[PDB]
RNA sequence: CUGGGUCGGGGUUUCGUACGUAGCAGAGCAGCUGCUGCGAUCUAUUGAAAGUCAGCCCUCGACACAAGGGUUUGU
RNA sequence: AUAGCGACGUCGCUUUUUGAUCCUUCGAUGUCGGCUCUUCCUAUCAUUGUGAAGCAGAAUUCACCAAGCGUUGGAUUGUUCACCCACUAAUAGGGAACGUGAGCUGGGUUUAGACCGUCGUGAGACAGGUUAGUUUUACCCUACUGAUGAUGUGUUGUUGCCAUGGUAAUCCUGCUCAGUACGAGAGGAACCGCAGGUUCAGACAUUUGGUGUAUGUGCUUGGCUGAGGAGCCAAUGGGGCGAAGCUACCAUCUGUGGGAUUAUGACUGAACGCCUCUAAGUCAGAAUCCCGCCCAGGCGGAACGAUACGGCAGCGCCGA
RNA sequence: AUCUAAUUAGUGACGCGCAUGAAUGGAUGAACGAGAUUCCCACUGUCCCUACCUACUAUCCAGCGAAACCACAGCCAAGG
RNA sequence: GCAGCCGACUUAGAACUGGUGCGGACCAGGGGAAUCCG
RNA sequence: UCCAAGGUGAACAGCCUCUGGCAUGUUGGAACAAUGUAGGUAAGGGAAGUCGGCAAGCCGGAUCCGUAACUUCGGGAUAA
């Protein structure tokens, strides 16, 4: 019912960022950003909570060579939230689903962002953790 | 408001103030200012920074 | 040719002649617009910039997250003495335009406010009005000037408060009041001007001329920050490395044949110090200066029910090239124009506001009073010392 | 009898615990028959020392200074 | 036949393709692209308002007013062109000396060095390929950006008016409506609300981040002042942390109302006994237009204050 | 065919070779190259997307002081 | 084979110790897989 | 062309100093705007920039381990 708020984004298109799940797959080239249009010279960015498309540099040989809509999870760059945090993870690491949503594989590592895990309630369900 | 505890002085975190931090492993730390903040990313122990609250308990400076 | 590529223009060329404003205090270009119904009010006010801080506030909006959560908010101190009218000037309307008719000045001006009519007051001898101050106690003069006032009655149409600002009590430099003409909206002319003529030589504070969660507009001045090369001044791209002659600069000025640099092209030149109104700024609290009750002072207009601490809105050793502020306040939501210790000028909406946003109603939890002289770390001096303990100095 | 200015004092804040002195604290080593010397570092005095408007806040402490100088302007 | 097309014909428009010519320039107008930046055109891709479908809905066609606002990020190539990947609402087409080299670059063409293929007995040739090959000058005039000032009101000052110029906001998603209208089913809308976001614009520094020679405070290398202490030199010795100040969609704040009307749909109503939105008269009507809000403020005005000693004096008003 | 999400590039093959080919030398090849190309790791302000700091200038002043260039000069739209 | 007296720079090992910092300034090779040519 | 100190250090390298020499290179003062020239530092990303990683950046000394394809058997090699 609520859009998510604006967020600082820092991963622009060529950020390769890990992949946490049991698919297989352990990189994700950023490739473009969803629901981006963009401007002369901008490069699409991608912060917590966005859907991007993205491929498998490193991983199993049948995920590769291949494009994959994907989500972010984590980020490194610091975002503010509403209630006045800033806050920022150890690494930049997102999970590979479908158009629809739900997720290609299982289970989650780590921590999953809050703006994250209420936008995608399909991956909140296997986020191991919140925030 | 939830007024809190820094992870690496010990002092007293604002809600405007200071910055979150999530480790993979989870473990979320909270830190007052950049001072801290590089201390704990470069791993430098509380104990034997001089102007750390964890420093004047284990010395029993006070009271 | 056709550009390859498309792109909006930089800047915008609605606030095109980017030269240095004429004038220091903000001017209200246009008052709300009158109408008899309502009761006689003032429309401006003047205040001065001296900081900004948090303030933690709960949301009532339904269909947001923030809903029943609380969330902070930069807010802007504005430190604004009571005005004291001195003065008012009718206007009648021409074929021409809008025609000043007729100014009268109360009998006893301050010489704070005199400051303003001289260049230089120390080597002045301070003679300003003091002819026409003795309008006032001679029955000529009585007679003189009451008609005045039934002609202006009788002709006039727009009817504006001449007031003055009271610099004695701010903790600047300057003692020469800024003052203005504040248009006065009411009912008919008549009592528009018997209600302001006993205003005459008195004081107006600011809570009676604006309210709380109000939507206000502020016009100012901004920062000056001089001769500025093109891309700060319009953010235009810079150039690549490789540029010989500089790559802080534009490239192609403008075509061939309109031979001649159009106006709409970026240029080198001034940058700041323009003259800026900024609409939708809410109130979020008309604070209550200091004030002796009973031998000891009240101080605590920081406090919130949800505090209830003893600090005042002044900051651990007040505000940073400002001072510390004494008087009744008003705090704004966001930023404002201008610089610290800035005139600015307060004027009500023009606009008719229904609108969730507009008409929220605003509830402090609590407001940020941390130094600001760094990194604060105290809210008050006695929690700082309840903390530290007892120190070497001591 | 008012004004700013300089200096000083507080407030804030930055860094991180000064010199000296003391220690049966100190890897050990040398000399004199337990004592005396060298010894990076450590502990106490010590959230100490230092800086802090030059474009930070308050002072009512001290000091001198401030009723000036020049050029013009008439319906 | 004419929703949508349209053969065989036939009439035009444009100078964003190429030709044809040789009028200007050979005592030289710097000759391809790309980058940057502004403005303009409409032969409209999207958005606003409409009309028509072989328009049930959704989607999609054709047409009208219309250029206000948008029209992207990349692989390959010197490319213009072309093709592909992805996003998008759309990835429309063009002009401005095939805009723009005293703005850049110089990858390509186009000197001199070389190599190969074909041609030539040969020197040599090749709109064949390949590699390396100096990109000069503004302080003048104007234009433009800002900055003093001039111009009259007796001199000055304060407060003001607005003639004129400029002008700015834009698009999308989610929720709800609603699994509803419609449809056999599959599918599947819309307005009104609510919450946000994209691009753009104007600001600002509480907070986060950046800078840091307050050369502020520790640490530390080499040398130097006999040593301690205190310091200094190494063109900022190096390196942590950092006030203030600047500063970032890398933080935060804000971004508006009317009027006459276009297309179109209508009312009353003749011409033409009926009919007709039109002839007379009348109505609704929009990203258009104009103004408001906003920026500047005219060889343009207004109201008001004070208006030159006390030895001299200068002034103002009056003495029809 | 491989390399990429995407390749007028690169590499490996294919050979009907406009117009390859044997001291006008053919093929290969360790070591070397301020030689020409492609890809990968690391690194980074090349870029997204700019900002701040320092030194010398530019700026103003005292002194000292040229040159290029110059028919006359210098606000535009359209017309011819 | 021992005793006494002089001595010049090295190399290795160990303990303790500092906010993990130590070729601290200065000096001071980025790397790999291939193709063409010589 | 000849003479050539001390410290650090492999070193006649770079940096500091002594004997000896000099007065900042044909002017000074005040400001610290733009644009330059020469140095630096940047969150997150890491060549997406560009004809082209141009420029800048990474590595760097020494000690102890370890060192591939290929090879003209010498090398490659300070490989990594
Ligand atoms: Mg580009
Ligand atoms: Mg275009
Ligand atoms: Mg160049
Ligand atoms: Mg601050
Ligand atoms: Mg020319
Ligand atoms: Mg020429
Ligand atoms: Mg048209
Ligand atoms: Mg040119
Ligand atoms: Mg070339
Ligand atoms: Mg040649
Ligand atoms: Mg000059
Ligand atoms: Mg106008
Ligand atoms: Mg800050
Ligand atoms: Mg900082
Ligand atoms: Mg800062
Ligand atoms: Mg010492
Ligand atoms: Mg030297
Ligand atoms: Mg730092
Ligand atoms: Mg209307
Ligand atoms: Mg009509
Ligand atoms: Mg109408
Ligand atoms: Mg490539
Ligand atoms: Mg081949
Ligand atoms: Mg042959
Ligand atoms: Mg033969
Ligand atoms: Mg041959
Ligand atoms: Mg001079
Ligand atoms: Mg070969
Ligand atoms: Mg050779
Ligand atoms: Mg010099
Ligand atoms: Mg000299
Ligand atoms: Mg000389
Ligand atoms: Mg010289
Ligand atoms: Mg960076
Ligand atoms: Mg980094
Ligand atoms: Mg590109
Ligand atoms: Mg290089
Ligand atoms: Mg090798």
């Amino acid at each position: 019912s609520g859009a998510k708020f604006r967020i600082s984004l820092g991963l622009p298109v060529g950020a390769v960022i890990n992949c946490a799940d049991n698919t297989g797959a352990k990189n994700l080239y950023i490739i473009s950003v969803k629901g981006i249009k963009g401007r002369l010279n901008r490069l699409p960015a991608a912060g917590v909570g966005d859907m991007v498309m993205a491929t498998v540099k490193k991983g199993k040989p049948e995920l590769r060579k291949k494009v994959h809509p994907a989500v972010v999870i984590r980020q490194r760059k610091s975002y503010r939230r509403k209630d006045g945090v800033f806050l920022y993870f150890e690494d930049n690491a997102g999970v590979i689903v479908n158009n629809k949503g739900e997720m290609k594989g299982s289970a989650i590592t780590g921590p999953v962002a809050k703006e994250c895990a209420d936008l995608w309630p399909r991956i909140a369900s296997n986020a191991g953790s919140i925030a | 408001m939830k007024v809190e505890l820094c992870s690496f002085s010990g002092y007293k975190i604002y809600p405007g103030h200071g910055r979150r931090y999530a480790r993979t492993d989870g473990k979320v730390f909270q830190f007052l200012n950049a001072k801290c903040e590089s201390a704990f990313l470069s791993k430098r122990n509380p104990r034997q920074i001089n102007w750390t609250v964890l420093y004047r308990r284990k010395h029993k400076k006070g009271q | 040719s056709h550009r390859k590529f498309s792109a909006p223009r930089h800047g915008s060329l609605g606030f095109l002649p980017r030269k240095r404003s004429s004038r220091h205090r903000g001017k209200v270009k246009s008052f709300p617009k009158d109408d008899p119904s309502k009761p006689v009010h003032l429309t401006a006010f003047l205040g001065y910039k001296a900081g900004m801080t948090h303030i933690v506030r709960e949301v009532d909006r339904p269909g947001s997250k923030v809903n029943k959560k609380e969330v902070v908010e930069a807010v802007t101190i504005v430190e604004t003495p009571p005005m004291v009218v001195v003065g008012i000037v009718g206007y009648v309307e021409t074929p021409r335009g809008l025609r000043t008719f007729k100014t009268v000045f109360a009998e006893h001006i301050s010489d704070e406010c005199k400051r303003r009519f001289y260049k230089n007051w120390h080597k002045s001898k301070k003679k300003a009005f003091t002819k026409y101050c003795k309008k006032w106690q001679d029955d000529a003069g009585k007679r003189q000037l009451d008609k005045d006032f039934s002609s202006m009655k009788k002709y006039c149409q727009v009817i504006r408060v001449l007031a003055h600002t009271q610099m004695r009590l701010l903790p600047l430099r300057q003692k020469k009041a800024h003052l203005m003409e504040i248009q006065v909206n009411g009912g008919t002319v008549a009592e528009k001007l018997d209600w302001a003529r006993e205003r005459l030589e008195q004081q107006v504070p600011v809570s009676q001329v604006f309210g709380q969660d109000e939507m206000i507009d502020v016009i100012g001045v901004t920062k000056g920050k001089g001769y500025k090369g093109v891309t700060s001044r319009w953010h235009t791209k810079k150039l690549p490395r490789k540029t010989h002659r500089g790559l802080r600069k534009v490239a192609c000025i403008g075509a061939w044949h309109p031979a001649r640099v159009a106006f709409s092209v970026a240029r080198a030149g001034q940058k700041g110090y323009h003259h800026r109104t900024e609409i939708n700024k809410k109130i979020y609290k008309i604070g209550q200066g200091y004030l002796i009750k009973d031998g000891k002072l009240i101080k605590n207009n920081a406090s919130t029910d949800y505090d209830l601490s003893d600090k005042s809105i002044n900051p651990l050793g007040g505000f940073v090239h400002y001072g510390e502020v004494t008087n009744d306040f008003v705090m704004l939501k966001g930023c404002v124009v201008g610089t610290k210790k800035r005139v600015l000028t307060l004027r009500k909406s023009l606009l008719v506001q229904t609108k969730r946003r507009a008409l929220e109603k605003i509830d402090l939890k609590f407001i940020d009073t941390t130094s600001k002289f760094g990194h604060g770390r105290f809210q008050t001096v006695e929690e700082k010392k309840a903390f530290m303990g007892p120190l070497k100095k001591d």
